[PDB]
């Protein structure tokens, strides 16, 4: 299983670089989570490594290349979740050299059984044979899909006679197997034999080895522990006679096409389904560990796949104004800063990035591949507390920092956890202070295989130059050189900043401890010397009253003209500076408890 | 097309006289029975032709204690047996001795659950001729058959046309067809002996063709003509983007078919089921109703009989009368039995008193049925429920009745607020003192075509008229719940509020009023009565012709408020110079 | 329904001058009349209630009086800040009803506008249209005469104009006149010009530009 | 003093409906008379309706009887006005006000008002066409530069310079209705001619109804 | 081959030094040749590792 690609017809590097890229990605890939794109491949390419591909999630795009065959003998199902040109699941274009020296001759997709969505487009292939020898409607599920097979071959040979006129090539091994157009009337689907009793299950994608929901090659909807089902087991059982709904003791959540006992911690639960974000009329609500959709707050959407924005940009960034939680990914690409003339988009004023200083949560990945040259950090994300990892870059990484030439520190000082995905930090020639960080305290779950922090400023020099975090910080490291960037302080913290001590027994601004954080004492609290001033910021948590005592509370003075449940309250100070109620017949105060003491 | 069944089993009918009418109203014109089909205690020469339309029964079919020779259920194709009669029987024919001679269940080709019980029917000829094994669905079933052959009847052999000597009766049309035991391969149902005759797997009673659109009846579920495993979800899930989506083609599941919306009295749900019940941790919310999830702790719910801790309780007694205190809507039924007003020496439970029934004074809605077969002789009416507006009938007595009054001494109903009977039949009988039955606009209370009033042995209309007992002369159309001007449905003059009157006190009287939608509402207290003219135009102090005292613009005032104001020479409040 | 006639609908007085606004009720409503003041861009606010009484929070500059059905709102010293629409409203019957409303202008000397002309933007021309703008800045009174004569061709029916609110300091107005052309109508013309006259202008002023020169 | 905040405004088509609200703070609306008043463009004030939650009585102007319903929620301390069967002539700014006090019956409490536009026309974001300064925009020692905002709907559209940094010498001219059915707005600033090409002059046009923001630099 | 160079306006299509060229095809089809370190349809993204 591997991530697929999405470059369209474009390529990277020369023919060899492109080949090696194709090789490495699909070297042992069975299921392509994306498109299969083979463009400008030379005739000397060994593509036999593609032999293991069984399923393609998106489209298959083969164009402008020259090689004799396309070695995908085990490809059975093309899902067409992505359709090239919005029309066809399979593209075969211009697969020949104009000098006629080399050309594509065969596809040999002898196991191709079903295309769940999209049509087929095979055009301009001067020597491509046996394209009109395929009963394409046996393969394409959508009867309304367009199928184009035109300019393909001229002097091409007939199929082997055993093929009965249908083949993917000249050999007997190339004969096409029909699975639908030869079925009994009762089937309305693919079969594994001509009999009415040999029809494949409705939930079956591609062919099958039997009639059961467990006999199928691949599922159309959900895979429930081996069975292909239209849905996971529902929370309620419907009684068709009494119109009742009874509790279902055995439920599974819908998650990415597989039924699971419980939803992952970083996904919000819609009514029985793990979702990347709730429907437009619902909001996320915290319950017992899980988050749940309920009948809203600002729908502040992110960039990347599932969004119209490829990057934060001069025309996009204003959407994040007063945003505290980004519903999606967050890409910063080079063009998102330099500008993109193709769309008449101007450069982004770097200081507009300050708009992100209010964002605490990103539900997707954070991808920074470019950052303004005068900035040496990502302190603009200092307010970031968590990365969801519900959507992942190249289906793997939740945090990506690449080639930030002038960045020395990371920031994200408020960042506590990354719920999912891998971390990739590389080519940051100046990045220094990340070396000491204990990622096991931030990234949830096992991290040994998920951390890639290679090819950055050498630790030898980082340390040798003295570029280390304030030593007062505990094991776990810092996001930068300051105590305010410390993950966990050795002693106490103030305002989140690592400090040596609190002003408990001394110091004008007397404090008290709470969770190793220094908190100030009540304003009316009497400063103590040699002992703790207070055990709280309350008027009743101080060791001694600095002024006057009103019952349980220390006050600056005894109250006059205060309205309580009994009306206006007036109290006077005693010789002990304790407060007492004035005579009931007093005016605006008193000097004592007696009537004659009234003002 | 679709109606509900009944729940009597072998219990006698409350009113043998109206029993046949009951069945007709319930089943006439029905194709699908959302309930059990029960035809019991029928007389000879019964007009049962109304049953000819029935094709499917969701529950069981019970025919018992009938003197009829035949029951016209020729079109019945499926007995689904969701509920089964006794020892897992889908079909039961008992003690029909008069008595049945033929089954005539020509179209019956499928039973999904349960067996067949035919006993003590000393006329019946073909109970042991039918190949019940074929009728039983392929799926594992008890499929127990108890066939009593002690018919004591000389019966004719099946028609020559009935190859295999399998028939439901003596006619050629009665020949039994076989759909399973004659199939090729492993096909559950077929049109014939060939592989080409196999029916689609979603077909139940058989088919007219190979497609799921050709089914005679659906095995799992009927979606607008197409037999399918499930009703299309209202909301779907994208497995590639991990997102839920609205489904334009999504539908609600009602019984065994899709609907675009739930039928009246049924709740919609977010799972897409139509229910008579709102599941735990949810609320019933109006718009049309739906059941919504509780996001915050659920509100107090009052329950009636048949629900929760009262599920096993037969009637309201002094032991549980208090549970209805402060209730406006009761989730469940109410029932007042002789044991409710008499005592119980066993449980040592006191009888209900007239002053205790007052707990229902605040009651506006009953989700179940109201069954009153006993009532205090000190109460000439049911006015304790005068504020009752709606009876939903989601729970029915004997599966048929939502409002039943039997053996009461009440002279009139007095249920003036009652405006809707959401479902179920009404039965009023043996109320020999009860007059005001025919004075009620029952057609305005019923909502379903299958609803009707059944009545007998109530006070004779002639006696009511002879004594001059009738609706008030100001009562529109003569439609009333009782003899008083306060019990009238609508007034031909003015409603006043809760009493028909000739006019409002607009031109004459001290306590002057104004007209508002034929109601008579009081003029503001600060308003001056106008003799021979209109005192006021509304209830507010700025809607009067003249002030009773003096003005405080724009409103009339008795005395100025303390901006401290005083009554000036203008005859109006002005800000004071003394502060 | 009590009708309220308010007058004058327009007054003009210098700063520090005394200004009186009156309204006549169709009925004797005692003192059940209030005066409200609406500043540009703001909701109406209360000044005077019960005919003559000053509401707390309201500048002492205002007071009122009553004689029969005639009510008066008086300001002893008109300020620039008092440039607003005043309303006389009765609160005697229901509905409450308003008069037409009165505006008060700050009187000052007559002065000519500063006149200049803009060309269409390049991006606009590329959009298939063109807007040519002639603007009269900082003048009084608000009345002015602006004529479009492109290549001496007088334009009409293809222009719109707008007038700003009275300046809070100089008691002046500005006037902007926009001439609408299609790209084709713009191209066929070479010399665009705006002829402006004013009461405070001793000599008519014309500004112009050439297409392609900006 | 008290705080009154109107909302619920925006664009509605004729025959449709719009629900206005006005939140109150500093007092309990329950005990006072709640009024709505509307002002059509170019017109004076028209009284619409009142609710008096204490007894729940309402009154309406003849102009809205049978169409508008007024109410309030004393638990939300918020006033509401449900306007049905709206027509183009109902375009106005709708103000909320209250008669604070017991014997005091004048509108001492006022909000800001919200604009209700009733029109079959759909919304439209503005096109901004920056008007460069030149020797022909020069008068004495100063020169004008500006921006024209064309074809937007509905009004208003908010226009400022340099994100609000430049307000001095800035003159914004009230919108007019174009034959297109859309509105036109203009704004200019007069500056020392020596500042041209040196001082940033960006016209910032914000049209909420269409989620459209256009930033145009004005220069030769 | 099947390829031609982009027009000066079309060349704007590719970024980060990507070379713009076109397929000789009723609709215009843009391709870039990215530097080894760049990928994406316009060479807008960096290649990881
Ligand atoms: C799945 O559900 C659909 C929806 O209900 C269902 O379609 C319905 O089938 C019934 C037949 O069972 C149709 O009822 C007929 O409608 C025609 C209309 O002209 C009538 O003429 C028919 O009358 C016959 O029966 C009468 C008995 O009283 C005779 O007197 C008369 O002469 C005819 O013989 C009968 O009423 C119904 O109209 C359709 N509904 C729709 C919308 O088409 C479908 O059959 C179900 N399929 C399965 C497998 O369950
Ligand atoms: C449904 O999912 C199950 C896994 O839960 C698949 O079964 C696995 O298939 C792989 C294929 O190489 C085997 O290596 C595993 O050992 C299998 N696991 C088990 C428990 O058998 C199954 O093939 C999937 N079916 C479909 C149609 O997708
Ligand atoms: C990095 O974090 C990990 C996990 O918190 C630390 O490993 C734990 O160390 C404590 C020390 O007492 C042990 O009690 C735990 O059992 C260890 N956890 C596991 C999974 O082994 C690790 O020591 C930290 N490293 C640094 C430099 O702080
Ligand atoms: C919301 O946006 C406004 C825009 O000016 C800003 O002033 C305000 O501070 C923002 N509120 C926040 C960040 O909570
Ligand atoms: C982050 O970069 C800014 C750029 O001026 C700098 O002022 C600031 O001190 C840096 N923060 C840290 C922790 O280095
Ligand atoms: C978010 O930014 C505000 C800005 O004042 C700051 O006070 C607050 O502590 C920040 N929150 C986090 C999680 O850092
Ligand atoms: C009734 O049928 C049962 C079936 O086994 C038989 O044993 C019994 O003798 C029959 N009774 C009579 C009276 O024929
Ligand atoms: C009484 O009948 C009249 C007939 O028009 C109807 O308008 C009125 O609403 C009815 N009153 C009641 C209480 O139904």
């Amino acid at each position: 299983v591997c991530p697929g690609t999405l470059n369209g017809l474009s390529v990277t590097g020369d023919a060899e670089n492109q080949y090696q890229t194709l090789y490495k990605l699909y070297e042992r890939c069975e299921v392509v989570m994306g498109n299969l794109e083979i463009v400008l491949t030379g005739h000397n390419a060994d593509l036999s490594f593609l032999q293991w591909i069984r399923e393609v999630t998106g489209y298959v795009l083969v164009a402008m290349n020259e090689f004799s065959t396309l070695p995908l003998p085990n490809l059975r199902v093309v899902r067409g979740t992505q359709v090239y040109d919005g029309k066809f699941a399979i593209f075969v274009m211009l697969n020949y050299n104009t000098n006629s020296s080399h050309a594509l001759r065969q596809l040999r997709l002898t196991q191709l059984t079903e295309i769940l969505s999209g049509g087929v487009y095979i055009e301009k292939n001067d020597k491509l044979c046996h394209m009109d020898t395929i009963d394409w409607r046996d393969i394409v599920r959508d009867r309304d899909a367009e199928i184009v097979v035109k300019d393909n071959g001229r002097s091409c040979p007939p199929c082997h006679e055993v093929c009965k006129g249908r083949c993917w090539g000249p050999g007997s091994e190339d004969c096409q197997t029909l699975t639908k157009t030869i079925c009994a009337p009762q089937c309305n689907g693919h079969c594994f034999g001509p009999n009415p009793n040999q029809c494949c299950h409705d939930e079956c994608a591609g062919g099958c080895s039997g009639p059961q929901d467990t006999d199928c090659f691949a599922c159309r909807h959900f895979n429930d522990s081996g069975a292909c089902v239209p849905r996971c087991p529902q929370p309620l059982v419907y009684n068709k006679l009494t119109f009742q709904l009874e509790p279902n003791p055995h439920t599974k959540y819908q998650y990415g096409g597989v039924c699971v006992a419980s939803c992952p911690h970083n996904f919000v639960v819609d009514q029985t389904s793990c979702v990347r974000a709730c429907p437009p009329d619902k909001m996320e609500v915290d319950k017992n560990g899980l988050k749940m959709c309920e009948p809203c707050p600002k729908a502040c959407e992110g960039t990347g796949s599932g969004s119209r924005f490829q990057t934060v940009d001069s025309s996009n960034i204003d959407g994040f104004v007063n945003c505290t939680k980004i519903l999606g990914n967050l890409d910063f690409l080079i063009t998102g800063l330099n500008g993109d003339p193709w769309h008449k988009i101007p450069a982004l004023d770097p200081e507009k990035l300050n708009v992100f200083r209010t964002v605490r949560e990103i539900t997707g990945y954070l991808n920074i591949q470019s950052w303004p040259p005068h900035m040496h950090n990502f302190s603009v994300f200092s307010n970031l507390t968590t990365i969801g990892g519900r959507s992942l870059y190249n289906r793997g990484f939740s945090l990506l920092i690449m080639k930030n030439l002038n960045v020395t520190s990371l920031g994200f000082r408020s960042l506590k956890e990354i719920s999912a995905g891998r971390i990739y930090i590389s080519a940051n020639r100046q990045l220094c202070y990340h070396h000491s960080l204990n990622w096991t305290k931030v990234l949830r779950g096992p991290t040994e295989e998920r951390l890639d922090i290679k090819h950055n400023r050498p630790r030898r020099d980082c340390v040798a130059e003295g570029k280390v975090c304030d030593p007062l910080c505990s094991s776990g490291g810092c996001w930068g050189p300051g105590p305010g960037q410390c993950l966990s302080c050795r002693n106490y913290s103030r305002g989140g900043v690592c400090v040596t001590h609190c002003n408990f027994l001394n110091g004008e601004p007397r404090e008290f401890a709470h969770e190793a954080e220094c908190f100030s004492c009540h304003p009316e609290c009497q400063p103590m010397e040699g002992t703790a001033t207070c055990n709280g910021s309350g008027s009743d948590t101080c060791a001694q009253c600095a002024h006057f005592r009103d019952g349980p509370h220390c006050v600056s003075s005894c109250p006059h003209g205060v309205l309580g449940a009994k009306g206006p309250i007036y109290k006077y100070p005693d010789v002990q500076n304790e407060c007492r109620p004035c005579h009931e017949n007093c005016t605006q105060g008193c000097k004592g408890p007696e009537l004659q003491d009234c003002l | 097309q679709v109606c509900t069944g009944t729940d009597m089993k072998l219990r006698l009918p409350a009113s043998p006289e109206t029993h046949l009418d009951m069945l007709r109203h319930l089943y006439q014109g029905c194709q699908v029975v959302q309930g059990n089909l029960e035809l019991t205690y029928l007389p000879t020469n019964a007009s049962l032709s109304f049953l000819q339309d029935i094709q499917e029964v969701q529950g069981y079919v019970l025919i018992a204690h009938n003197q009829v020779r035949q029951v016209p259920l020729q079109r019945l194709r499926i007995v689904r047996g969701t509920q089964l009669f006794e020892d897992n029987y889908a079909l039961a024919v008992l003690d029909n001795g008069g008595g049945l001679r033929e089954l005539q269940l020509r179209s019956l080709t499928e039973i999904l659950k349960g067996g067949v019980l035919i006993q003590r029917n000393p006329q019946l000829c073909y109970q042991d001729t039918i190949l019940w094994k074929d009728i039983f669905h392929k799926n594992n079933q008890l499929a127990l058959t108890l066939i009593d052959t002690n018919r004591s009847r000389a019966c004719h052999p099946c028609s020559p046309m009935c190859k295999g000597s399998r028939c439901w009766g003596e006619s050629s049309e009665d020949c039994q067809s076989l759909t399973r035991t004659v199939c090729a391969g492993g096909c559950a149902r077929c049109k014939g002996p060939l592989p080409t005759d196999c029916c689609h797997e979603q077909c139940a009673a058989g088919c007219t063709g190979p497609k799921h659109s050709d089914c005679l009846a659906c095995l799992h579920f009927n979606h607008s003509g197409i037999c399918e495993l499930h009703c299309p979800a209202l909301v779907t899930y994208n497995t590639d983007t991990f997102e839920s989506m609205p489904n334009p083609e999504g539908r609600y599941t009602f019984g065994a078919s899709c609907v675009t919306a739930c039928p009246y009295n049924y709740l919609s749900t977010d799972v897409g089921f139509c229910t008579l019940v709102c599941p735990l941790h949810n609320q019933e919310v109006t718009a049309t109703q739906r059941c919504e999830k509780c996001s915050k702790p659920c509100a107090r719910v009052c329950y009636g009989l048949g629900m929760e801790h009262l599920r096993e309780v037969r009637a309201v007694t002094s032991a549980n009368i208090q549970e209805f205190a402060g209730c406006k809507k009761i989730f469940g039924s109410l029932a007042f039995l002789p044991e409710s007003f008499d005592g119980d020496p066993a449980s040592n439970t006191a009888p209900l008193q007239p002053e205790q029934l007052q707990v229902f004074e605040t009651l506006e809605e009953i989700t179940g049925y109201l069954y009153i077969s006993a009532w205090p002789d000190s109460l000439p009416d049911l006015s304790v429920f005068q504020n009752l507006q709606v009876i939903r009938g989601r729970i029915l007595h004997n599966g048929a009745y939502s409002l039943t009054l039997q053996g009461l001494g009440i002279s009139w109903l007095g249920l003036r607020s009652l405006r809707e009977l959401g479902s179920g039949l009404a039965l009023i009988h043996h109320n020999t003192h009860l007059c005001f039955v025919h004075t009620v606009p029952w057609d305005q209370l019923f909502r379903n075509p299958h609803q009707a009033l059944l009545h007998t042995a109530n006070r004779p209309e002639d006696e009511c008229v002879g004594e001059g007992l009738a609706c008030h002369q100001l009562c529109a159309r003569g439609h009333c719940w009782g003899p008083g001007p306060t019990q009238c449905v609508n007034c031909s003059q003015f409603l006043r509020g809760q009493e028909c009157v000739e006019e409002c006190r607009v031109l004459q009287g001290l306590p002057r009023e104004y007209v508002n939608a034929r109601h008579c509402l009081p003029c503001h207290p600060e308003c001056q009565p106008q003799n021979g003219s209109v005192t006021c135009f509304g209830p507010e102090a700025d809607q009067c012709v003249a002030c009773a005292h003096y003005k405080d613009p724009p409103f009339c005032v008795a005395r100025c408020p303390s901006i401290w104001k005083f009554p000036d020479e203008e005859g109006a409040c002005q800000p004071c110079p003394i502060n | 329904d009590i009708q309220m006639t308010q007058s004058p609908s327009s007054l003009s007085a210098s700063v520090g001058d005394r200004v009186t606004i009156t309204c006549r009720a169709s009925q004797d409503v005692n003192t059940a009349v209030a005066w409200y003041q609406q500043k540009p861009g703001k909701a109406p606010k209360l000044l005077i209630y019960s005919a003559s009484f000053l509401y707390s929070g309201v500048p002492s500059r205002f007071s009122g009086s009553r004689s029969g059905t005639d009510f008066t709102l008086t300001i002893s010293s008109l300020q620039p800040e008092d440039f607003a629409t005043y309303y006389c409203q009765q609160h005697y019957t229901t509905p409450p009803t308003f008069g037409q409303g009165t505006k008060v202008e700050i009187k000052r000397t007559v002065a000519a506008p500063s006149v200049f002309i803009f060309p269409p933007s390049d991006e606009q021309l590329k959009s298939g249209t063109a807007s040519v703008v002639c603007l009269l800045n900082n003048f009084y009174p608000r009345e002015a005469k602006v004529q479009w004569k492109v290549d001496n061709a007088l334009q009409s029916g293809n222009s719109q104009e707008s007038v700003t609110e009275q300046d809070s300091k100089d008691s002046t107005y500005s006037l902007s006149s926009t001439l609408t052309l299609s790209k084709a109508d713009y191209e066929k013309h070479k010399v665009y010009a705006c002829e402006v006259t004013h009461q405070g202008l001793s000599s008519p002023v014309t500004k112009s530009f050439n297409r392609g020169e900006c | 003093e008290v705080q009154l905040v109107e909302s619920g405004g925006g664009l509605v088509q004729p025959g449709g409906s719009l629900r206005l609200s006005c939140a109150a703070s500093g007092f309990n609306i329950k005990d006072t008379y709640i009024h709505w008043v509307r002002q059509a463009p170019g017109k004076g004030l028209e009284w619409v309706a009142r609710i008096y939650p204490t007894n729940g009585y309402t009154r309406y102007a003849d102009s809205v009887k049978g169409r508008f319903t007024i109410s309030a929620d004393t638990s939300k301390n918020t006033a509401y006005l449900q306007m049905n069967s709206l027509r183009a002539e109902d375009t106005a700014v709708y103000y909320c006000s209250r008669w604070g006090g017991d014997g005091f019956y004048a509108m001492d409490y006022w909000g800001q008002g919200t604009l209700v536009t009733v029109s079959s026309a759909s919304t439209k974001g503005p096109s901004v066409f920056p008007l460069a300064p030149s020797s022909k925009s020069t008068s004495g020692g100063t020169a004008a530069l500006g921006c024209l905002v064309k074809d937007y709907f509905p009004e208003p559209v908010t226009v400022s310079w340099n994100s609000g940094a430049l307000t001095s010498g800035v003159h914004t001219f009230p919108a007019v209705l174009q034959s297109s059915g859309l509105y036109s707005l203009s704004s200019v600033v007069t500056v020392p001619s020596s500042s041209l090409g040196t001082q940033t002059y960006i016209c910032n046009v914000n049209h909420k109804p269409s989620n459209t923001k256009v930033d145009k630099k004005v220069e030769p | 081959s099947h390829l031609v160079k982009c027009a000066e306006k079309e060349k704007t299509f590719c970024v980060n030094g990507g070379e713009c060229f076109m397929v000789k095809s009723n609709p215009s089809r843009y391709l870039c040749k990215c530097p080894n370190e760049f990928t994406g349809d316009r060479c807008q993204n960096y290649v990881m590792a």
